[PDB]
């Protein structure tokens, strides 16, 4: 009964969008991760 | 120098 929070950095591209690059197994996330808590 | 971003999927 525990949740996980991965490496959620800020890798915002030239779109002005905050893109997250997850160091899970090395993952990318466009918006706020499902595990962003 | 600063790192380049990967493009997101």
């Amino acid at each position: 009964g525990a949740t996980a929070v991965s490496e959620w950095t800020e890798y915002k591209t030239a779109d002005g969008k905050t893109y997250y690059y997850n160091n899970r197994t090395l993952e990318s996330t466009w918006e706020k991760p499902q595990e962003l808590k | 120098g600063p790192p380049l971003i990967p493009p997101p999927p």
